[PDB]
């Protein structure tokens, strides 16, 4: 099962600070290291610093400017990660892995996407995409879901609970006047829609906001 | 500190072909180089370590090979699921590092696009706006443009564009173009068009609706 | 038993636990020191070996200051050890000789 | 023996921005290179010891990286104060030498 589970996102304002979390499952050793790792969009990836909870101590990259403190929770096996003084420059998804004092990370979270602006959260608007009464279906038809209205990134976008994933293809965001939109499409055979349910699930982290949208034809 | 170079920083081959990404370590790092994959949105994920030695869960077509300064990390038959980037990490000497990243692209059979129209949902024109939304999909090259037209005209204010990257499923690119305008304006017309022009035809594939 | 044979043993026992620890404290010296090899425990605990029976080929070694006072700790345990060892065999055989005679 | 480069020899930056020097060892030595700063008609003054270690007395804003052939010494948010010279020295093999300088203008 995951082994290391980290908060979707964080929203901080210029200046503010935050911390990140890190919670640890699977088998724990006094030899274990956990890294924190920063990859900025489009980018790659760079080291920040480690930890050794078993001990307390932590190293951080000398090549860089110092944002972080790292510490550990023995009890609650988690290892947080304080960011602090912000700004756009330190907008990134923040990894943190695990090290078996071995050398090699390997596990990985599924990373915390960090957005340092002055804005405001704001959940989504799921509108659905079916085609119009004139479309002529082929022997498959193509749905979607229009997600707009919502900051900051990211939203998680899934159909019927994952249990349809070829056929899908969600867009990557687009920002216009400090708001995110994004559509989603799926492809499922014609004949089997709708007499078979076709829904969007629309998970949006930084308010805790996740809602469905079932898919159905036009009157 | 040690500084691993991957070049080039894009290599590009044929579905099942041979390839092989290359790291040069700036000095002598024994075996101590891993290797790790990052697909489109995802984490790394952990490839070969320690330069040459599989691990569990990892298909038997990559491979590893290389000490000292020269690493290779090898695919046999490259298929679509392997888009993505790839990174080495040395931990010979503290503190580790990781090599800037390779992208691996595949060259497959041209397609054209599948092209779907949308028109604005009720719930959106209730709130008061419209969106019409049209998909490019599964085409290749990803190269391709996409005109607006409403009622015959050629449209260009509140067109919004995405692209996606190359598609581990099968090797395409799509691309999604959207139109918003307030629900007034959207009333005031009746045939809204979606056109895309792509290398696979001279003519260009376009979808309408009238509200 | 014998005291000579329980201080070897008790050692022996001392010693593999000097390595074992002096495995885990000198990683723990060294990441954080730009350049230091001594940075994982499999190859740490060979160099706690190799430190040790003072053979020292290295192929790794310490550079910060709690590192090397881990290394000292290291070699003195062993060389106390191995002559702990050589000063019991002499015992025995001092003693089954007075017996040969 | 040791031949340090600073280069370039003249750095441009804005008020408040990052700036980096480098100091360049013609073999490697660890991180046995030391920082100094010289203002005009002042005599050197120690910045940073052992390629990364900090001094009393100097601002926060002042650091330093790099060990084995390659050396950074960076200042967080220039300011006039930093209009100097600044040289590296390095320890590791006799006899000590000092890199050419590198000069800082904003
Ligand atoms: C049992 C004998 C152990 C000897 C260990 C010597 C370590 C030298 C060192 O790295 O020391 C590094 C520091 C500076 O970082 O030098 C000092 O000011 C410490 C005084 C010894
Ligand atoms: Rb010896
Ligand atoms: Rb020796
Ligand atoms: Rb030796
Ligand atoms: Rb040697
Ligand atoms: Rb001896």
């Amino acid at each position: 099962q995951v082994q290391l589970q980290q908060p979707g996102a964080e929203l901080v304002k210029p200046g503010a600070s935050v911390k990140l979390s890190c919670k640890a499952s699977g088998y724990t050793f006094t030899s274990d290291w956990i890294h924190w790792v920063k990859q900025r969009p489009g980018h790659g990836l760079e080291w920040i610093g480690e930890i050794i909870p078993s001990y307390g101590r932590a190293n951080y990259n000398e090549k860089i400017q110092k944002k972080a403190t790292l510490t550990a929770d023995k009890s609650s096996s988690t290892a947080f990660m304080q960011l602090s003084s912000l700004t756009s420059e330190d907008s990134a998804v923040y990894y943190c892995a695990r090290e078996r004092g071995d050398g090699y990370f390997a596990v990985w979270g599924a990373g915390t996407t960090v957005t340092v602006s002055s804005a405001k959260t704001t959940p989504p608007s799921v509108y659905p995409l079916a085609p119009g009464s004139a479309a002529q279906t082929n022997s498959m038809v193509t749905l979607g879901c229009l997600v707009k209205g919502y900051f900051p990134e990211p939203v998680t976008v899934t159909w019927n609970s994952g249990s349809l994933s070829s056929g899908v293809h969600t867009f990557p965001a687009v920002l216009q006047s400090d708001l995110y939109t994004l559509s989603s499409s799926v492809t499922v055979p014609s004949s089997s829609w709708p007499s078979e349910t076709v829904t969007c699930n629309v998970a949006h982290p930084a308010s805790s906001t996740k809602v469905d949208k079932k898919i159905v034809p036009r009157d | 500190d040690i500084l691993l170079t991957q070049s080039p920083a894009i290599l590009s081959v044929s579905p099942g072909e041979r390839v092989s990404f290359s790291c040069r370590a700036s000095q002598s790092i024994g075996t101590d180089i891993h290797w790790y994959q990052q697909r489109t949105n995802g984490s790394p994920r952990l490839l070969i370590k320690y330069a040459s030695e599989s691990i569990s869960g990892i298909p038997s077509r990559f491979s590893g090979s290389g000490s000292g300064t020269d690493f290779t990390l090898s695919i046999n038959s490259v298929e679509s699921e392997d888009i993505a980037n790839y990174y080495c990490q040395q931990s010979n000497r503290w503190p580790f590092t990781f090599g800037s990243g390779t992208k691996l692209e595949i060259k497959r059979a041209d397609a054209a696009p599948t092209v779907s129209i949308f028109p604005p949902s009720s719930e959106q024109l209730t709130s008061g706006g419209a969106s019409v939304v049209c998909f490019l999909n599964n085409f290749y090259p990803k190269d391709i443009n996409v005109k607006w037209k409403i009622d015959g005209s050629e449209r260009q204010n509140g067109v919004l564009n995405s692209w996606t990257d190359q598609d581990s499923k099968d090797s395409t690119y799509s691309m999604s173009s959207t139109l918003t305008l307030t629900k007034d304006e959207y009333e005031r017309h009746n045939s809204y068009t979606c056109e895309a022009t792509h290398k696979t035809s001279t003519s260009p594939i376009v979808k309408s609706f009238n509200r | 038993s014998a005291l000579h044979w329980r201080a070897a043993g008790a050692a022996t026992v001392l010693l593999v636990i000097v390595l074992l620890a002096g495995s885990y404290l000198a990683v723990l010296a060294e990441r954080g020191a730009p350049g230091a090899q001594l940075i994982t425990y499999p190859r740490a605990l060979w160099w706690a070996c190799e430190t040790a029976t003072t053979v020292g080929y290295x192929d790794l070694y310490p550079v910060t200051l709690w590192g090397r006072l881990v290394a000292v700790v290291v070699m003195v345990a062993g060389i106390t050890s191995f002559g702990l060892v050589t000063a019991a065999l002499a015992t025995w055989f001092v003693g089954r000789e007075q017996e040969r005679r």
